[PDB]
RNA sequence: AGCACAGUCUUAACGAUGGAUGUCUUGGUUCCUACAGCGAUGAAGGCCGCAGCAAAAUGCGAUACGCAAUGAAAAUUGCAGUGACUGAAUCAUCAGAAUGCUGAAUGUAAACUACACCAAUUCCCUGGGAAUAGUGGUACUCCUACAGAAA
RNA sequence: GGCCUAUCGAUCCUUUAUAUUUGCAAAAUGACGUAAAUUACUUACUACUGUGCAUAUAGAGGUGUCUGAAAAGUUACCACA
RNA sequence: UGCUAUCUAGCGAAACCACAGCCAAGGGAACGGGCUUGGCAAAAUCAGCGGGGAAAGAAGACCCUGUUGAGCUUUACUCUAG
RNA sequence: GAAAAAAUUUUUUUUUAGAAUCUUUUUAUGAGUAGAAAAUCGUGGGGUUUGUGUUGAAGCGAAAUACGUGAGUUUUCGUGGAACAUCUCCCUAGUGCAGAUCUUGGUGGAAGUAGCAACUAUUCAAAUGAGAACUUUGAAGACUGAAGUGGAGAAGGGUUUCUUGUCAACUGUGAUUGAACAAGAGUUAGCCGCUCCUAAGGGAUAGCUGAAAAGUGUUUAAAGGGGUCCCCGUCUCAAAAGGGAA
RNA sequence: AUACUGACGUGCAAAUCGUUCAUUUCAAUCACGUUUAGGGGCGAAAGACUAAUCGAAAAGCCUAUUAGCUGGUUAUUUUCGA
RNA sequence: UCUUAACCCACUCGUCUUGAAACACGGACCAAGGAGUCUAGCAAAUGUGCAAGUGUAUAUGAUUCUUUAAACAUUUUACGCAUAAUUAAUGUAAUAUGUCCAUUGUAGAUUUGUGCCCCACUUUGCAUACAAUACCGGUAAGCAAAUGCUUUAUUGAGUACGAG
RNA sequence: GAUGUUAGGAGGGCAAAUCCGCCGAAUUUAAGCAUAUAAUUAAGCGGAAGAAAAGAAAAUAACUAUGAUUCCUUUAGUAACGGCGAGUGAACAAGGACCAGCUCAAACGGUUAAUCCUUCGUUUGGUGCAAACCUUUCGACGGAAUUGUCGUUGAAUUAUUCCAUGAAUGCCUUUAAUUUGAGCAAAGUGAGCAGGAAUGCUUCCCCAUAGAGGGUGAAAGGCCCAUAGUUCUUUUUAAUUUAUUCAUUGGAAUUUUUCAUGUCGAGUCGUGUUCUUUGAGAUUGGAGCACUAAUACGUGUGAUACAUUUCACAUAAAGCUAAAUAUAUGUAGGAGACCGAUAGCAAACAAGUACCGUGAGGGAAAGAUGAAAUAGUACUCAGGAAUGAGCAAUUAAAUAGUACCUGAAAUCGUUAAGAUGGAACGGAUUAAGAGAGAAAACAAGUAAAGAGGGGAAUAUUCUCUUCUUUAUUAAAAGAAACAUCAGUGAUU
């Protein structure tokens, strides 16, 4: 709000998020973290990773559970296991998620993650 | 844009050629050609008279009107009708020169802030303030002028200990200091008067200011609250009184 | 042209479009430079950064009688005050050869204005705990203590500013001190009507003189 | 300002509220000051008298500081004094104002309006009416020439 | 399993045709703020190129949609391939290294891959061994220095 | 001024008249005049004070398209409103 | 007599178009398709045709007007290279 | 400040006004281009106020026992799928169209019409294919008639060539054809040209002009080569039809 | 490019077609190269021609040149009205 | 509501025009766009603040610094216009000290009284209209050595308790 | 003076908004036009910078005098110019912003040019990983330079006082700012309802120094990025802290006293003459030509030609210099009471592109599926093929099907209804059809008994109600018809 140095002016903004760099799009694919978790890391939220397993809380798979298939920086989508869906040919894909809409409980650590991990700490 | 429109070739082949007289662009070949050139009435042409930078933008505003207004402005917030009328939910009030120990100046949390709104008995006004925000119609939206919200109390305060920020951030509430009272504020779209809530230190500080007690620096130099036109209004007291 | 209205007078005759230029910036112009001299005095070590002037005599008819901050003390004003040029410029007493003491009485007040900057400064020993006597008749160099002390003080700038001139007109004498008998508008324009051969007389003195 | 203007009041009328008839043309007499002395004369003659033409003596270069001096009447003067201090006069007899005319910015003091029959007073100024001195004079004041 | 005249005109419902209207908006716009010159150490500009599968736009220059190095940092994917268990895949940064032919263009030329002249030139190895017709230089004017010719 | 009803001319400019009226921009030009005065950068006191130019006022020089542009023809080669 | 025109199959435009389209007389901006009074007036069409539609083209080139021009000529006015 | 009616004295029903640019009432009066004014009404945005939205906003289509003298306002049903109002007051403007031989985009009647007329003229059978007057093949009949719709070549075009596919659009009829579209492919020189020479001429060098830009081309040249310190002596481009190694 | 004032004249063409006709060893014709540029060039001279543009080419700018002249010049009600 | 009828009426709109239904011109159709504005300087009108003043300029100052490119502030003769005019001009300049009174009339609003309200007298006498006098600058004329004078003429966008 | 492919170097071109030199119009205005005007403008051509240019008195004043330059505010629509028409038009003061001064030349220094430069070298450092930069004194050997470089800024001399100086040991601390990149970053993904999916609606929770902006399957402070806030680190530059000893060479300022009273820009200024230009007027500046000076008691200003002369103010004909100040260009930020796809940059799209022109040049059109195509049309049937249909099928929605949002009008199709004798609609009034509708266009209450909802009294008594039903009484409302009046008429 009060420095003047980063605008806030919408169609700026907009632009912003479009034309993000791969690596910023890696930062905003971010997830909400699972209280266990939350109360174990002291932290509100992670960028997401592909071994670990999110519970879907909005969309119409909001009972679900489920491991990381793949993410997709370029569309946004990260993908669940058993969110699954036929296509018009017979063909099964999976159903897009976006971040927001599910809250990420177990996490695999390994050494950039736990780097992470701790400069958070 | 200054060459707006006009930067097409001109020319104007038109009488004895079975057409209308005004311009056209001139060449061939392209969709371009042939076709209605610059004028206040076809495609890209500019119209009658563009708006310069220079339009008269502003206005000298006049020093002394100015201060009658704040005066005046200040004195309508005093009497309990305008503001209610103005439409503040302001029924449970107790007094509408509200003023409040200078402890409200060392106020340090928003929360607080809040409580102490509904102490003083505006729940329903905080209310509507919270309840108010909404996205507007039309071109607005594109512009960063996205949400409308209405306008809550008026805090005078007369140096920070926590008020400047610690009242800020709650929807509609705006923050003056005291030696810098601005009409704007005071009187929001031309309305009159408005649910303001004083420092003790404030309410001391605004009769000095005005000359009572006067001082070097704090008071207006060799200003005068302007006397009114009419003594007393009450014309039905006057049509009343028996000598009348 | 129509009736009664003034005649038209609009000098916008030659082309103007190209010529307006309009000031939207007059109060970020205005803290900006703000913003910069301040800076300034900030990085100066906490010294003023307002140098000294003399106050003149306004020129001409117009304004004889108001006073203002003129450009440069003179040679004799500084001779006066006990400093030399060169030495009063590195204090911030501004110079010039160009002015010259026409009458006494503003040469006096001058050097005392000079006195008054010069008394009141205290100066900073150049490279720190060395302090000396010092040339050119600037003021002599101080400890730390008096230094440090004084830093803390508060600067007072009022030296810098215009003189006011105390208004005395609404002032008293006695009835019968007055002198009834005097003729000022005659006394007036016979001065006027007497100048050419006035004149003339004093042109044959600065003759006389001369050879 | 916009929405008040004449032209919306007879926005649907063919001649924009400008003469069906003659119709309003571009330039229609010729610019501006031209039609003086000839087709606009009696405008000239009837709305401003005196202008053609040149009277008098030239003046090279005015330099205008020289022959600056505002004008005061005597009817004015004790208005210089605040009201107490007159008052102050009127009652003591045996002293009297003093007025500098240079410190309130005038130069020339005219002989319009009276004088309080029997106050003194003395009047400092650059430059007085003949009769200004008769009339300050005659209440037995004094007048000093002063640069 | 029958009955309606047709045309022309009008009306209503449902359609075609068309892209107005309304709604959007990774664009324009103006103002304000801030810095602000590139070049014989070869610019701007133009060509010509360059991808596994590739036309333009974009990017880049015979190391050619990128090399190194630094900071992020596990995937990149249309197929094909290439990758982790952090100088490998992807970005960002960008200083090192590299920057075709031209173009002021400057060896003579020019609708030319035409033509001179002087150096033959380059690499490896720790003072020798190999390559290659390849590679440099050579405009006009000037200035300081120097040279051997003239008075 | 002509027995009455006709017999005529703005501005700028020029031109020649008028004045105990004025100017030429820091000053002066009759005149060191008249008294004094001392030996001098002296004091009083005087409507009248160089050349030239300019003003003010008053005539006169002319605009007959006569309330006042200094202005010849041609186009069947022609254009445009 | 050929080729067109014609009919068919196939393909397939445009100029033009206030609205439109039977007349007589009358009046009217003094020659009307509509207006008033008469004559009168019966679907849909096919082929010609040049009476009319004051038919189309195109801000009359003639004439006049403009304090719009231009080319041209001279012992027009003002100039000017040579 | 109470008027009436209904019930069955006691209950119920209706109304019960005081906004000053306003209310009650009275009387007169009412044409209008050019023109002037006032009062309204509507569109984009703004401040202010208090609201409608996914149990469906705006928009749009048809309306409506709707209200207004009227501009208009309001609403129903249908469509629609996301925002919309502000009349509380008032700021602000690129603000209201039938016309301008207006501009731009679309579209008709004219109309299944004018018209698809040069260049002597085609016929039969077979093949291919969904389909053949105009693709292919055979057989006839014909024309061009070496001043050729034949060979070569120049300028210009520029892959139009060829084979293989092939038919969305085009090929003004049809079309399986094709100079269209798609996929590949193709141009080989000591001798044929260019390349070299000079011509009409061009551009520069020396000067000299010119603010410079440029205009000039030996007009005051210490200038490029050949012999071996002497002798010749502007450079350079300009012919694909002149000269020209094979 | 003479005549047919023939065909066509919403053309086969923004100058074409048919027939007729003038011209052929020279003041002959053509190609290509080359020279001269806009108040200028060029002209066996028509104010002809200088890329469908000529009694002053084409292009852009000064320039939204200028026009006492033509056309157009946008909701309602109400009042007074030339 | 729409729909046909029927009686009676009813000429293509825009337009320039003395006079258009015209054998005057512009309009095939439809949709969207499409034309008295902005600045400068001046004026009156009216609104608003202050009032012999008025405007706070440029600019400074502020714990003013999302908004704020606005708002706020301005130690006891800066400038504009006003406050005095007039003449080419050196320039000169408003009754006049008999008294803080403020020139004279005629109408004239408002007020007081008499004989809570109409009158008719009286009483005060605004605004304003019409005059009249004084006086100031210029010019005449008369005088003239002087701070020039004058009972007289004239002339001014003059003045006679401000208005901007 | 030539000559050199000799050794080291430099200039050329591109870019222009602001900036500097030139050269230079006209349309236009004057109701015509010729002087004026347009305009010291546009075009043309040359040259710079982050700003430039200007600048340190041959200034103004006439005062109680000011005092380099630029800019702002102003004087001023004034002095002034001008067919004295149209029109044009300054300066000084004053209020500010900023505020900065200087050196060649001339004089002076000859028991010694004390200068300068290339090349070769040589060392006290400091940074840096390295690359590399950055300081640092000291010699050679060439040259250059007296046809004049350097020092000095009259000259010595007294007292006073300063500044460079070199060595030793010591010591580089705390803070304040300032500017970069950096991190970290508050509370709900809680019921229920309707929805394809909330960010919707309730309701129960909360946070805020963060309720800016954006994203997310419909409006989200608590879903996410970011935001408020801080914690670091980067830039430089203030303040603060510590110097102490010893050392010698050299320089500077006043002050005394002497003695010297010096110098000061020439084919330049000026003048005439021309032409130009101007506010400049018997010439404002420039320029060409002709003539051509004076030495500081000179000569130049002092806006009317001149003479004879005062007086004030200045010191021409050589050079440099920060600031304020300007910026329609390039690039980077930030904005908005701006435009919203026929608008707005010509240009939201592969736009200076396609396309046209011999060429100079001219120069477009064209944005939107859906939440998700990692939902983009599977399958069967009829078709040669396009396509079509489906009992089949993605979607919440395909009459959202890639011409993909909404989808007006013109225009045209289908069915139905009506009309129909040489125009069509129309107006004013009714008619017959055809649709629509109950909100005024009948029935309050009372009882019976179902279904709901509320309010009060101190979980259950009282009381108010809306919907349904059965039946059961009101009443009013309009229209008729006749009658009575009153008003206005006609009639016998």
């Amino acid at each position: 709000k009060f420095n003047k140095q980063k605008s806030s002016s919408r169609r700026k903004m907009r632009k912003a998020h479009f034309t993000a760099p791969a690596g910023l799009r890696r930062k905003i694919m971010s997830s909400k973290l699972s209280k266990e978790l939350r109360l174990k890391y002291k932290t509100r939220s992670l960028p997401v990773r592909k071994d670990d397993e999110v519970l879907i809380c909005r969309g119409h798979n909001h009972g679900r559970e489920g491991k990381v298939v793949k993410i997709n920086r370029k569309r946004y989508k990260i993908y669940v296991e058993r969110v699954t869906r036929e296509k018009v040919n017979g063909e099964s894909t999976f159903i897009g998620i976006h971040p927001s809409n599910v809250v990420l409980t177990k996490l695999k650590v390994d050494k950039n993650r736990k780097k992470i991990l701790d400069r958070k700490a | 844009k200054l060459g707006a429109g006009y930067e097409t070739s001109a020319e104007s082949w038109g009488t004895g050629r079975a057409v209308a007289r005004i311009p056209r662009v001139p060449g061939g070949g392209t969709h371009r050609a042939g076709q209605g050139a610059f004028g206040n009435m076809c495609r890209g042409g500019g119209m009658f008279n563009p708006t310069k930078i220079w339009r008269r933008w502003g206005r000298k505003v006049n020093l002394k009107e100015k201060r009658y207004a704040v005066c005046s402005s200040i004195a309508a917030s005093g009497v309990t009708s305008l503001v209610l009328a103005r439409g503040h939910r302001i029924s449970h009030l107790k007094e509408v020169p509200l003023v409040v120990s200078n402890d409200i100046e060392s106020l340090s949390k928003t929360k607080e802030a809040v409580n102490f709104l509904v102490s003083l008995g505006l729940k329903d006004e905080v209310n509507r303030l919270v309840k108010s925000k909404k996205i507007r119609a039309g071109k607005g939206k594109m512009r960063n002028r996205k949400y409308k919200i209405r306008n809550g109390p008026l805090i005078i305060y007369e140096n920070d200990n926590g008020v400047k920020k610690a009242f800020r951030n709650i929807p509609g509430v705006d923050l003056c200091k005291v030696t810098k009272l601005n009409l704007l504020k005071l009187a929001p779209g031309g309305s009159i008067g408005r649910l303001c809530i004083w420092s003790e230190s404030a309410f001391k500080k605004l009769d000095v200011i005005y000359g009572k007690i006067h001082e070097k620096k704090v008071t207006k130099k060799n200003y005068i609250l302007p006397k009114s036109i009419v003594h007393n209004p009450d014309i039905y007291r006057i049509i009343h009184s028996d000598k009348v | 042209v129509a009736h009664n209205n003034v005649l038209p007078n609009v000098h916008l005759h030659k082309w103007w479009q190209h010529r307006v230029r309009v000031n939207f910036s007059k109060n970020i112009k205005k803290k900006k430079r703000r913003l910069l001299r301040e800076k300034r005095r900030k990085a100066n070590g906490g010294t003023p950064i307002e140098k000294l002037h003399p106050i003149v005599h306004c020129p001409t008819q117009r304004y004889n009688f108001r006073t203002r901050l003129g450009k440069g003390f003179t040679f004799e004003e500084l001779k006066g005050a006990g400093l030399t040029p060169r030495a009063a410029q590195t204090i911030g007493i501004c110079y010039d050869k160009r002015r010259k003491n026409r009458s006494e009485e503003s040469l006096t007040k001058n050097v005392e204005r000079l006195l008054k900057y010069k008394n009141s400064l205290v100066m900073i020993p150049l490279k720190k705990n060395k302090a000396k006597k010092g040339i050119g008749g600037i003021p002599a160099d101080a400890d730390k203590n008096t230094i440090k002390e004084f830093r803390n003080k508060k600067p007072l700038l009022s030296i810098f500013k215009k003189e006011k001139n105390t208004k005395p007109f609404y002032e008293t004498i006695e009835v019968s001190k007055i002198d009834k008998e005097f003729l000022a508008y005659k006394t007036l324009r016979r001065a006027k009507l007497a100048e050419r051969r006035k004149n003339c007389r004093q042109q044959k003195k600065d003759i006389k003189f001369k050879s | 300002a916009t929405r008040f203007k004449k032209n919306r009041k007879k926005r649907g009328h063919v001649s924009a509220g400008h003469g069906r008839v003659g119709k309003h043309r571009k330039h229609p007499g010729g610019r501006g000051k031209a039609g003086g002395l000839h087709h606009m004369r009696i405008n000239f003659d009837k709305y401003h008298p005196g202008y053609f033409g040149k009277v008098g003596m030239r003046h090279l270069n005015l330099l205008k500081n020289r022959t600056y001096c505002p004008t005061i009447n005597v009817d004015k003067l004790w208005g210089l004094l605040p009201e107490e201090k007159k008052k102050e006069f009127s009652e003591n007899k045996d002293i009297a104002p003093v007025i500098d005319v240079t410190r309130k910015g005038y130069f020339k003091v005219l002989g319009n309006g009276k004088l309080k029959h029997n106050q003194p007073i003395v009047v400092k100024a650059r430059y007085f009416s003949s009769v200004a001195e008769k009339k300050i004079k005659a209440v037995g004041g004094q007048c000093i020439l002063v640069a």
